[PDB]
């Protein structure tokens, strides 16, 4: 039942696996590992959406079909750092050139 | 355990080392001239090196499986700068 | 003289099961008792079709519009045996795991025609990546030397 995410904030993007059966909380311990940030100084998002932790990831509603090796589901991510939380802020990609003639 | 991977336009990408180590040229980027646990791609923008991300986690996944394996997709818009990045990346 | 990838002419009837399980339209390629690769009514996606063979006889298969290699049973080659009670030989047709750079190959390919790769602003090496379409009769030399080592 494994659900592949990416996990974004700013222009910061994780990548990385999780089970349906996994909760939000579990998921907030593998961003503290990498970001060096507890679960508490942060929240998780559904397209401007707050998860709950004990909700699994299968309720929130990334299911394996949904989010996929090859076109994984994104959670948003926001820290506190000051006082209260920032609100979430995903930077998106840069956008492609104009496909070539020839392609057309 | 990890490695951040950051394209042209300084977007961050942190991916298992695992899985970057797919490419070849990641793997001698890290080893560098000092090792380091960060590589810049400097002419390589943010739309292609999250395809390519995406690519690791596909491999990694779908190699050595008895499941029905899917298309990895490729839009026509970002097709020939991805070939570009897979050409210099080798994987 | 005699090429090492042939079908034996056998005739030793088997069933067998052409299972499409990739989003390709497949070609069978059937090699003859001289090892020449004979193409076969296709298959679209999402299709099976019970197929009069015999044992010893080699299959190999391919997108049909592209000639792309394709997996049967996990690996490039298919041998009919013996129908063990009554039950057809099966062979599962998937894709492979492309490398990033032969599946944007392809991607190029299918909107490019190969007189306009030259045009690609692209370094010369890659034309000449574009332009070694995927091959039958190479891949048959490349399995041959394989089969040796
Ligand atoms: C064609 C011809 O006439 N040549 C024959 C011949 C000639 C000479 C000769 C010399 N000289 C001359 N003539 C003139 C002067 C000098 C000498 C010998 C000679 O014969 C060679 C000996 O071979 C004997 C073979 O015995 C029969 C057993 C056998 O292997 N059958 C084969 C066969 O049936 N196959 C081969 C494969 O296993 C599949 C099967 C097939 O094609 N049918 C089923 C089928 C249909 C549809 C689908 C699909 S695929 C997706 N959808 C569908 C519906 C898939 C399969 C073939 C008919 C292709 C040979």
């Amino acid at each position: 039942m494994d659900v592949f995410l990416m996990i974004r904030r700013h222009k910061t993007t994780i990548f990385t696996d999780a089970k349906e059966s996994s909760t939000v909380f579990e998921l907030k311990r593998i961003v503290e590992g990498i970001l060096k940030r507890p679960p508490d100084e942060q929240r998780l998002y559904k397209d401007d959406q707050l998860l709950d932790d004990g909700k699994t990831l299968g309720e929130c509603g990334f299911t394996s079909q949904t989010a996929r090796p090859q076109a994984p589901a994104t959670v948003g991510l926001a820290f506190r750092a000051d006082d209260t939380f920032e609100a979430l802020c995903i930077e998106p990609f840069s956008s492609p050139p104009e496909l070539p003639d020839v392609m057309k | 355990m990890y490695v951040k991977l950051i394209s042209s336009d300084g977007h961050e990408f942190i991916v298992k080392r695992e899985h970057a180590l797919t490419s070849g040229t990641i793997k001698a980027m890290l080893s560098g001239p000092n090792e380091t646990n960060e590589v810049n791609f400097r002419e390589i923008p943010s739309h292609v090196l999250s395809k390519v991300c995406m690519y690791f986690t596909y491999k990694v996944r779908y190699t050595n499986s008895s499941t029905e394996i899917p298309e990895f997709p490729i839009a026509p818009e970002i097709a020939l700068e991805l070939l570009m990045a897979a050409n210099f990346l080798d994987c | 003289p005699r090429p090492v990838l042939r079908s034996v002419n056998s005739r030793e009837p088997s069933q067998v099961i052409f299972c499409n399980r990739s989003p390709r339209v497949v070609l069978p390629v059937w090699l003859n008792f001289d090892g020449e690769p004979q193409p076969y009514p296709t298959l679209p996606p999402g299709t099976g079709r019970r197929i009069h063979s015999y044992r010893g006889h080699l299959w190999l298969f391919r997108d049909a519009g592209t000639h792309d290699g394709l997996l049967v049973n996990q690996t490039e080659l298919f041998v009919p045996s013996l129908n063990v009670d009554g039950q057809p030989i099966f062979a599962n047709i998937t894709l492979p795991v492309y490398t990033l750079k032969e599946r944007c190959l392809q991607v190029v390919r299918s909107l490019v025609k190969p007189e306009n790769y030259r045009r690609l602003d692209i370094v010369r090496s890659l034309y000449e990546d574009l332009e070694d379409h995927p091959n039958v009769q190479k891949d048959l030399e490349r399995l041959t030397q394989e089969r040796i080592a």
